[PDB]
């Protein structure tokens, strides 16, 4: 009925969807070959949101995997859940971007945009009514963040009134794995502030913090990290596929959360997660779920809203739960914490409930909350970007490819204006 | 300006490794129990009206799908199905007794 | 002969409606398939030649996830499938989207099925609509639903059963934004309009029905009992019979004031019914408690204009007029000096019927009071403050304005709400 | 003794006539071989002394693949082997070819069988000609078919059933060329001309029959029930009985206006028909619904001249006159000021007979509606534009010119058709 | 009843028709011995359209094979289905043409067309009512172009009012083979303007792109390319041999796609083709079959249809289907593509559905489209002829056989007039 079409961008973009399409396939009971092994008929009632129908009883995902290095997709295709995708969806170039934003934006972007927009017309025109699109990427590489900014700009122009959901992995000072990553982040958020409906800020510091301190995994390979990211991606838009007592789809969270069109940066977090040994001494009740939820340990961003102000709060719940408890616990945290919440918007929180829980679990919830702690990540990224641009660092690998030097100062003028808006709303 | 003598063999090795990695669908004909469309046969064209058998498994799927949630599941799955789950009367319905069950009764003049 | 049309608007309308229609079938002894194993069912059900009954209900929704649960459950064979109206895309908590952009695609389908149901009626007593202020098209499409009904139908009754946004608990941020823009429609195109807010029903279920963990099914069973006692004078014989138009005229002092408050008594459990007797005088005093009121406002602050009461069961007119005398003697409750005789009384012999799996117990004597107070200005100036507190820094205006409505229409809802709260101030002054 | 002859010309007449004769055979309880396992069948059959029944049909075509399926089908023993007249080469969507150079070889064969069929008749009532305006054989060969029937039979009634070319969907490129030249024959040699196009059947089958993708078989079964309702007055008794001469006088006010619009009600699937109550006073509303009209034109834009209603089944004459009084009190339905007695009623006792494998429902009460309105003026002006847009710089004219017809006949058809559209403007005005 | 005499010319034509008789005898279940071994008895209802009955229940095709080298037919006779042809119809000379148009038209053509017209006179006189003729040839060789154009000219003056059908493989620049290739195509189009009722245009570039990118074949052997052409020939004339709800034979499509007598060049395409691995990832629906029919990758002519205007479109369908789905699909492609389709002809599309598809496939698609992009093929052919004729390249071979030098000027004046007619109506 209402459809979200999936898009990928980069090596991190393909690896996120490789675990994301696995976790919801088990949620809908689909084997690696692509059959149906389900015990409830309600799962197949709303399955056309993400799966297309083929002959013989085949479900294929609506995903377009985009990369400039075919060695990543070959690991995706040889994976346990890589044969389900239609082979036409893989779009690849022959030369890489080399972790350069300008290489993936101006030079090699123009020769690969014709292929990807040739595919997404087929993924859009072939159905009844579109709800929106989805993108996942990282802001550290020139592949995912390169044309991922630029593929939106044409398709936003082609499709003016839709919903554009994006997952952005911001670079971090502690898990800094690229020298030129402030140059990548600053010119991408500059394009992202005007071209994008929603964007979730996930950082690898907080992903490391949750897996180390809370989940106590000894060897968390990135598949385990992508397990945690994709569980939040499923829980946000789970109202599209499952009816509830009170439902709130992607457009319901779209209008209510953003107070102004330029502030669409959020921090996700998740609650039921515990360690392997601490399960039998822990219960799952709504207070336990909301007690651990607003805790800063389980936040999936490198920012703490204790230093800032909650603009608007959201929580999308799952499982067998009473309406009163979901309402009484959330009333107390607004009333007791008189400093962390804004005063010029009362009843800051929106609430949704879903009857169908994730398998192997009774209760769950997904958190989205906009705060002024996001300017901590924006300011520390901007100061490193200005520090290197003062002394002519790495510029000829961007400006030598045919771009102006003054576009940075326009992007710097956009960057400090955005953080100025967060200060005057704080 | 591409080199087609290399592009063709790139496509050849691509198709060859796709052939190596191809695993077929294991012949589990699954169909949705909700709805599928039909095309009406011809009146006179006897090439359409041949005698031909019908599957009974999908008949059983229809007769199980068009059924009540209480008859399907032993315990309720969601909360919106809770209303009307138990439809039995706790006391027998003596609606015939005009003594304790006052009701509107039609008259001959209004009809 | 007498009959009404139910218009369940929104996701709250469906969950209310299937609570009401489950209650109606067991009240009239009709199985879920529609055939029974007397014209009492004529007010809501329609008779065909085969021995079935089709409810006279139209379900108005903008999301298919709340209609397909009706088409799958036990009552899939009951309702006619063209009565369930589903929009292509939800307005997603937007009054403006359901007013100018989304709502005009299916406004033709609703009025067409309205024509078919009113064609079958030989005489139409009124309409009942069910909706909530909080949601998008529950408040949005209802606003343009009244515009087409009032123009086409002149003096037909249209009751508006609503759910007010609770002062403390809420499930939205644009919830006060949606509520104030609906004051234009309800002030102009509503014959009568009730409200109960969810925070008050939360207090009663915890302490009276003895439920630790209730959901909206236990709330909507209570709201179904309110509507059942209202319409049972139309469906069953009564010592005093009160029609739909009778107490409509008798509670409104002015055309600008058509907002009663609904309360029910008794609401006790099947273990506490083993203990306390339930007489006519005992249930009369329970409706005047500010704790048992189903709106979070205190009539002790305000002044009663009129009162409507609805008794059911083994109710004698001797005990009714005895308990009214006691209420006038107490000085804690007040009445305006310009309404000395403010009460209205109706009695029906049939006791309220209970649902299987419900929380309440079967009671002989029950009462459902409809009192209009000046205490409703308490719960409006609070919401007008919060509608002014959000809109001071001009928040969420770009979503509503860009869909088609101009920025000055928000200021139009300010003055009409400010003038309406002034009309309630001049009632409370004594001559 | 009241007998009629059916002529199926072209492909479109064959499958429309195919849906009729499989419906007619089961309506009279005849085996597929044509022998029964009552004088009602004499209208459409001739009783051979050996005990076999022969239809009064002549199947004529210029292409052999559409008749050869009938010669080997289920009722291959029903028809006479010589009635299935088959040509050699098709007209290839050319009005020129099927009228001058290809139809001249087969016209001698078909008029001998019409003479031999009509010589058997002890009394004749009318002809039934089935075709479409789009195809060459249904247009060109029908044009000189009625020219010979006019000079052979003087005052004989000839019903002309035609499929009108839809404005949006079209299976041909030279399709507007065929229809303009076709109207010249029907304007003079036809007493009635029933207009039904394909596009409105597509929408009615979608929302009412709940089949998303109908083929020709589901389309022509709706056509067959309209024709069976017309001829049910001749074959079966009724409270009010009409003839072919009955409604020919009563629906044609002027010799240039004999283009009625035919719709059927109800069209309800078997799943829904379990639910609704179907009465005479409510199925009359289904005839005048603008969505249930069988022609893609808006009746609300035009003015009605006359209406003919043919009810079947359990119909009481009080209900039809109550229904007509209901219709005339409404304001959306408009009638000309020079016709207050704008209706006509026909009631028959036998209900319509459904076909195994059909899509309709077994209903006692059914109604067929025949109106002549001014709303068909917009249905020709939209096709008057398309023909003149082709003829701006001589598109596809060289195929017709080299056949043997001259260039000035295209303008003569335009001049006659432009004069015909001006007749609607001068009679539609009030005085 | 209605019969077509099939006729094959040249090395390219003989290999095209050898696969054609192999693929349509599969449809009618005819063994290479010539007998009947089939499953459905509909295959004898209409078999005299292409076959002649022989004694003992044997069926022979109605084909004549003309060539000037015996080295091609002995490969055809040693082929799989080479035992069904009548040995009388094998007509040939002893001396080769040498890939010269003047040889096959003036030098060696006048000695052989006495014998060939004797054979085709017997095949046409033995019919009941002749529908017309069928010719497969190419416009790049001596036999395919030289004798073929004269052979139509002798046919037309004897049989004036028939349906003349020819298939031509148009020469291409990127698969250029002979040095005199623009000489042959320019001199043959001159005759095809005034002597044939319809011509089908096939490019060798499009056959290579289709068989490598869409089909994803490892080895594009000429048999596989000819298997693509043979599906078009079977699908065009399927309304003669196979009953259906809506039918369209050769003459019905002759009037509808030819608005003016000098415009009878078409672009065919086929649409249920699928890759090697996307068999199970596909849904067989009419909207799926319509978009791939219109897809510019599936055009069998090496020019962009997006660069011109469609005059008329015919789509011949197969299999069991419902044509409410047909008419809604063809109005969608006309409405959303306003600029591509012409405005002087509303409803450019014509449809036809047959009940029986090819075996091993549920539904089939046959595309015939009349576009204004055909001038791109003719302009490119005209300039290569102009470059040769300015310096008088290779003329001494052609003018030494008795052909005047002014005939090339008349041919290019006639051909350049046709290109202007395409732009006149565009
Ligand atoms: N009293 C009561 N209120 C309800 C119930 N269900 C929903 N609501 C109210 O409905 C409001 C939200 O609207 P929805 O439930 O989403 O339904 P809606 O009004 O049609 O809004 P949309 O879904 O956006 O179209 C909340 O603020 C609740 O107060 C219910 O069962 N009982
Ligand atoms: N409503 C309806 N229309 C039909 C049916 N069959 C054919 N047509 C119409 O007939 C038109 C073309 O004429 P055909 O029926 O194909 O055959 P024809 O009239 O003999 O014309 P030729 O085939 O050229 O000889 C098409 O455009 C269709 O609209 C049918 O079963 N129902
Ligand atoms: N959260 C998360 N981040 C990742 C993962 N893999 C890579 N990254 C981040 O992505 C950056 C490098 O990404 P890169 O491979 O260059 O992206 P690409 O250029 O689009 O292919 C690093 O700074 C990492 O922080 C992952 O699995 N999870
Ligand atoms: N489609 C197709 N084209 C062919 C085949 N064989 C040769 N050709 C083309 O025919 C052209 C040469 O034509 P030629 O054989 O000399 O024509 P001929 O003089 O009649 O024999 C070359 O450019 C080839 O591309 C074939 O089997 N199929
Ligand atoms: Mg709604
Ligand atoms: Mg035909």
């Amino acid at each position: 009925m209402r459809e979200i079409v999936h898009l990928q961008a980069g090596q991190c973009g393909n690896q996120i969807g490789a675990k994301f399409w696995e976790v919801i396939s088990d949620e809908h009971g689909i084997d690696p070959t692509g059959t149906y092994h389900g015990d409830s008929d309600l799962q197949l009632e709303r399955i056309n949101v993400y799966y297309n129908e083929a002959t013989g009883g085949k479900y294929v995902p609506r995903a377009v995997l985009v990369d400039l290095e075919p060695g990543t997709m070959d690991s995706v295709r040889s994976g346990p859940f890589g044969q389900i995708f239609r082979p036409d969806n893989f779009v690849f170039g022959q030369s890489g971007a080399g972790n350069n934003w300008a290489k993936g934006h101006y030079t090699e972007g123009a020769e690969l945009v014709d292929s990807v927009l040739d595919v997404v017309r087929k993924e859009a025109e072939s159905c009844d009514c579109l709800q929106g699109f989805q993108l996942t990427h990282s802001l550290g590489g020139g592949t995912g963040s390169g044309m991922g900014t630029l593929l939106i700009s044409k398709i936003r122009e082609e499709y003016p009134d839709r919903i554009m959901n994006t997952f952005s992995v911001v670079p971090s000072p502690k898990v800094s794995d690229t020298v030129v990553e402030p140059y990548n982040a600053t010119l991408s958020v500059h394009q992202l502030v005007e071209n994008t409906d929603e964007t979730y800020c996930i950082d690898n510091e907080a992903l490391y913090d949750i897996c180390f301190r809370t989940l106590k995994l000894t060897t968390p390979t990135y598949g385990d990290l992508n397990h945690l990211v994709s569980a939040t991606m499923s829980g946000v838009t789970t109202c599209l596929r499952f009816p509830g007592q009170l439902n709130a789809d992607l457009r319901k969270l779209a209008v209510n959360m953003v107070p102004f069109p330029r502030l669409h940066f959020f921090m996700p977090g998740f609650a039921p997660l515990t360690s392997r040994g601490s399960q039998q001494y822990r219960a799952l009740t709504v207070p336990e779920l909301t007690q651990q939820m607003f805790d800063a340990k389980n936040m999936m961003a490198a920012c703490d809203p204790r230093h800032g102000r909650y603009l608007t709060v959201a929580a999308v719940f799952r499982g067998r739960m009473s309406m009163k408890e979901v309402d009484e616990q959330m009333l107390n945290v607004q009333n007791k914490n008189s400093s962390y919440f804004v005063e010029w918007i009362p009843n800051n929180v929106k609430t949704a409930v879903c009857d169908i829980p994730p398998r192997g679990l009774k209760m769950s919830a997904t958190f989205i909350g906009n705060s002024t702690a996001i300017q901590e990540l924006f300011k520390r990224i901007s100061e490193q970007f200005t520090a290197m641009f003062r002394r002519k660092a790495f510029l000829h690998w961007y400006t030598g490819e045919g771009m102006d030097e003054m576009e940075f100062t326009e992007a710097e003028s956009n960057m400090n204006d955005l953080v100025s808006e967060y200060q005057q709303y704080q | 300006i591409p080199d087609e003598v290399h592009q063709n063999q790139i496509l050849r090795e691509l198709y060859l490794k796709e052939l190596r990695t191809q695993k077929l669908y294991t012949q589990y004909h699954v169909n949705p129990l909700r709805k599928i469309h039909t095309v009406t046969r011809k009146p006179m064209s006897w090439h359409d009206n041949l005698e031909e058998p019908a599957d009974a498994r999908f008949l059983n799927l229809i007769h199980h799908a068009a059924q009540g949630p209480r008859k399907k599941y032993p315990e309720t799955q969601t909360e919106n199905q809770e209303v009307g789950w138990d439809l039995e009367p706790l006391i027998n319905p003596e609606r015939h007794d005009r003594r304790l069950n006052h009701f509107r009764v039609c008259s001959d003049i209004t009809l | 002969m007498r009959e009404c049309i139910s218009i369940h608007v929104g996701q709250a309308g469906v969950q209310i409606g299937n609570a009401c229609w489950e209650l109606y079938c067991l009240e009239h002894g009709i199985q879920p398939d529609g055939q029974m194993p007397d014209d009492s069912f004529n007010t809501f059900f329609s008779e065909t030649g085969a021995g079935k009954h089709v409810p006279r209900a139209v379900f108005v929704d903008l999301e298919p996830t709340v209609i397909d649960e009706v088409r799958t459950g036990t009552y899939r064979q009951l309702f006619h499938p063209e009565q369930l109206i589903t929009g292509k895309e939800d307005a997603a908590n937007n009054y403006a989207r359901g007013h100018y952009t989304i709502g005009k695609e299916i406004i033709d389908l609703v009025l067409d099925r309205i024509r078919k149901l009113a064609d079958q009626c030989t005489g139409l007593q009124g309409f009942l609509v069910f909706h909530s202020f909080g949601g998008g098209t529950g408040s949005g499409f209802t606003s343009l639903l009244m515009e087409r009904l009032s123009v086409d139908y002149g003096k037909k009754s249209k009751l508006e059963f609503s759910i007010y946004p609770a002062p403390q608990v809420s499930t939205a941020v644009v919830e006060p934004y949606n509520s104030i823009l609906t004051t234009h429609t309800t002030l102009e195109h509503s014959d009568c309009a009730f409200m109960v807010d969810n925070e008050a029903i939360y207090d009663i279920c915890r302490r009276n029905l003895d439920i630790e963990r209730p959901t909206y099914t236990n709330l909507n069973r209570l709201i179904g009992q309110i509507v059942s006692s209202i319409t049972a004078s139309l469906r069953f014989d009564g010592a005093l019979n009160v029609d739909l138009t009778e107490f409509q005229t008798n509670l409104v002092p002015y055309p600008r004031i058509h907002f009663p408050l609904a309360t029910y008594a008794p609401v006790i459990s099947a273990e506490k019914a083993y203990h306390e007797q339930l007489s006519v005088a005992e249930i009369t005093n329970a409706c005047f408690e500010p704790a048992n009121q189903m709106v979070k406002c205190d009539p002790r602050h305000g002044k009663y204009m009129a009162c409507c009461l609805l008794y059911r069961g083994d109710v004698v007119p001797k005990d009714v007029n005895a308990a009214i005398a006691t209420i006038k003697t107490k000085r804690t409750i007040q009445f305006v000096d310009w309404c000395p005789t403010g009460f209205k009384v109706g009695i029906n012999y049939q006791p309220p019927t209970v649902v299987p799996g419900g929380d309440l117990a079967k009671v002989q004597r029950a009462v459902c009071m409809l009192s209009n107070t000046t205490a409703i200005a308490e719960a409006w100036a609070r919401l007008d403050h919060k509608f002014d507190l959000m809109y001071a820094k001009r928040a969420f205006v770009h979503w509503y304005v860009g869909e088609g409505m101009e920025e000055g229409e928000f200021s139009e809802a300010r003055e009409d709400m400010a003038a309406l709260e002034k009309d309630y101030e001049e009632v409370g002054v004594d001559s």
